[PDB]
DNA sequence: TCAGGATGTATATATCTGACACGTGCCTGGAGACTAGGGAGTAATCCCCTTGGCGGTTAAAACGCGGGGGACAGCGCGTACGTGCGTTTAAGCGGTGCTAGAGCTGTCTACGACCAATTGAGCGGCCTCGGCACCGGGATTCTCCA
DNA sequence: TGGAGAATCCCGGTGCCGAGGCCGCTCAATTGGTCGTAGACAGCTCTAGCACCGCTTAAACGCACGTACGCGCTGTCCCCCGCGTTTTAACCGCCAAGGGGATTACTCCCTAGTCTCCAGGCACGTGTCAGATATATACATCCTGA
């Protein structure tokens, strides 16, 4: 049957950062493992910042705040400035 | 009128509808925002791009054009930040960092 | 005159190559015998995958490195260059295992 | 003659010797082997428990890595290239 | 092996 | 507003276990704050187990391994032995 | 027509009904079993007994009547698996346990 | 309208206090630079635990920390906190 | 006059015996809120907060010196030193 | 080794208070009863993934006691940490004043859930070659008895 | 200090199998609506956190002094470094069985949903006695002397 993964996306921004780098499939499995314990993370982070606020609805200042919770300085003011330009983004179109 | 993708709206790589669908069937919340998924998206592209420059420059440096979990091992374990952040996750076949001690060293 | 190096040389050396070196330092399949001996004092008539033993092996070698890293630190910090049993047992105690 | 040769004996003095020089140890003494014999044993044990219960509660008679991967996350040693 | 606590 | 907790039953479990034996404020609360811990990991457990299986319902199945998993060896016999007598016994009747 | 609490029926102490609830609103599952409830109080109760036991005996060997955040913290780390079970568990008002290192003592 | 900016309170960690607390840790000589460090270690701790408290602060619209927020973090920290609620 | 080392063994057991907090609480208020100006500005504090960072930073700090005692003993001294407590760090992970 | 002085620590008594045990109104959360639909149990089937000698290598698995540098015990020293004492500082309590902000309440509008139709992007299956593993050979580099 | 000797890196040739591209074929992603409700926002209440002052007194502070322990040095010794090849000394490739994990199809009964009704615990007073505090006193232990 179908088997959900990420192999596709993580491809095309390797070739989007290394236009002629190849990814082993080791190494592949690895990206998806890791793309998936993220996602996982910041679910359960949201999901908890949810519940203390009485809160039914994941909103972006939840992802936001999980974001900054879990990614460590740099890694968070730079995630945070790009999912900002990205929903702003979205929201403009 | 042709459908046009979320992520192409926010010129995003990864799938915005994927990860709106995990987030709503992932039993987290009883509902879930529009943005959420979006943000969340480009929180994790941009993961991905850094491990994987951080990778493919660990590839370069070894006269190497094929990433290996080796690359990541070395990629993930040089960045200070990301070593905090996966200080606690082990990559099979990753190996370890060169690292002699001072003292055991010859005098 | 025989050629023998003096002691240390060789262990630096080998210290190098296995830094250097990502494989598997284990035999197989006396690793495999030992998880499903171990198996057997839980269910009897267990099935294993290989990808689950290959996993197993892996965490369990990437533990004892770590294991012998923290080991080695304590035996620096002790103004020493052999480890001891001693040296391991502070390590998962300070870890949180004792 | 024999009792001689045996199972519990096969992480051998390579072995641990070659696991100990990838960790940066210079100089091993010989005790150093039971001890480390135990505490692999100890660490098998109890992932192996943790995927046993695992495999139990779905049904089935043959673990997979899932179940390896699933106790070694509960046991925060999460490991990445497995699923 | 029931009410047999060990502690 | 009305403040929810676990004061009165663990009350009433301590008389059952010491009549003659009284309880403070602070460890009433501590007492509360355990029980909430062991409880969010149980359940916790238990919709993890569900989730790996496909499955959308908590059974008592679930929480039995939730509980062999969690509690360590005699406590996780004991806990297995009592919580199958009062299920058993529930529906017996 | 005549009501009767689902902890009689069991015969627990701990609210079946709370705990149901509880499970309900906790965003776990779509659904939750008949006897996950019951399960689940059966558990927590034995867990409360187990541990006020100790801390009562505690409580005694003190020649105290109400039981103190010192007398749960004695109970705690003088029980094995209980010390495994709230290994990483931090009372306040408990102290430590009296230990003195047998190299410091003198001879 | 008084905005006090307070400074050098580290030193407040008095040298007995420190004492002390080793000697409930079963310490029975101290070095004189241990103080030093162990303010460091504290100092640390403390900007550990209240960036995420402020955090939780920020998320939940509040301009006053709560013993609940300080208690979220200790425990996403994995250092639960048992006698303050939650 | 004691040989030195009684009174330290008798506050170790006074102290192991007792459970008050041992830090001053203005002081450790006044840390808190320079620590906490660094994040945001006119932050209030509950004092039931301010009291579980103190439990909690005593817990901390009195497991830490268990740990560097204990290394401390195993390099067959008696005093410890802030090199006991770099490796008790490093071992626990947190550098 | 045994014994007295000085010290702190454990023990007994009083009384005295505030935190714990108890009682009470009610209202909101728990208990009863009926319905419907879908998720879980049961049955049958496919086939893919896990275990042992004629007609078998050969290198780990463990022999042979010849044999240098670090573990370990002892010793001397001198500085630094513990112990005691007078001063001074600030912690702690309580009392007063005030306000920013935690907490509660009423709308109601915009946002998400749900269903139906539609379709193209990702996944299963299948080539196809070139970057990488292996090897052999020589230059280069590290270690050691002089 | 320096070549002998061994280990390592590099240069180049050759064979291999796994990643990249291609081609169907769904079914999950997209769109267009309709419909219920979550909390945004405004308004009000009223609680404690802040700031300051005043008194009391215990703990931090500086200093003096004594002694004992980390540290450097020196001498002894042991074990597992080491190569130097048995008596009989773990991986491959095989082929073969078959059983359980996965898949598909029916079906039935368990639980979410809805409505109704009632009493259990939660906020709020209200007494009262177990430990806090204080004092007085007996016993255990260290220190020093002999």
């Amino acid at each position: 049957s179908r088997k959900e993964s990420y192999a596709i996306y993580v491809y095309k921004v390797l070739k989007q950062v290394h236009p002629d780098t190849g990814i082993s499939s080791k190494a592949m499995s690895i990206m998806n493992s890791f793309v998936n314990d993220v996602f996982e993370r910041i679910a359960g982070e949201a999901s908890r910042l949810a519940h203390y606020n009485k809160r039914s609805t994941i909103t972006s200042r939840e992802i936001q705040t999980a974001v900054r919770l879990l990614l460590p300085g740099e890694l968070a003011k730079h995630a945070v400035s790009e999912g900002t330009k990205a929903v702003t983004k979205y929201t403009s179109a | 009128a042709k459908a046009k993708t979320r992520s192409s709206r926010a010129g995003l790589q990864f799938p915005v509808g994927r990860v709106h669908r995990l987030l709503r069937k992932g039993n987290y919340a009883e509902r879930v925002g529009a943005g959420a998924p979006v943000y969340l998206a480009a929180v994790l592209e941009y993961l991905t791009a850094e491990i994987l420059e951080l990778a493919g420059n660990a590839a370069r440096d070894n006269k190497k054009t094929r990433i290996i979990p080796r690359h990541l091992q070395l990629a993930v374990r040089n960045d200070e930040e990301l070593n905090k952040l996966l200080g606690r996750v082990t990559i099979a076949q990753g190996g370890v960092l060169p690292n002699i001690q001072s003292v055991l060293l010859p005098k | 005159k025989p050629h023998r190096y003096r002691p240390g040389t060789v262990a630096l050396r080998e210290i190098r190559r296995y830094q250097k070196s990502t494989e598997l330092l284990i035999r197989k399949l006396p690793f495999q015998r030992l998880v499903r001996e171990i198996a057997q004092d839980f269910k009897t008539d267990l099935r294993f995958q290989s990808s689950a033993v290959m996993a197993l092996q892996e965490a369990s070698e990437a533990y004892l490195v770590a294991l012998f890293e923290d080991t080695n630190l304590c035996a620096i910090h002790a103004k020493r260059v052999t480890i001891m049993p001693k040296d391991i047992q502070l390590a998962r105690r300070i870890r949180g295992e004792r | 003659r024999k009792v001689l040769r045996d199972n519990i004996q096969g992480i051998t003095k390579p072995a641990i010797r070659r696991l100990a020089r990838r960790g940066g140890v210079k100089r091993i003494s010989g005790l150093i082997y039971e001890e480390t014999r135990g505490v692999l044993k100890v660490f098998l044990e109890n992932v192996i428990r943790d995927a046993v219960t695992y495999t139990e509660h779905a049904k089935r008679k043959t673990v997979t890595a899932m179940d390896v991967v699933y106790a070694l996350k509960r046991q925060g040693r999460t490991l990445y290239g497995f699923g | 092996n029931p009410t047999k606590r060990e502690r």
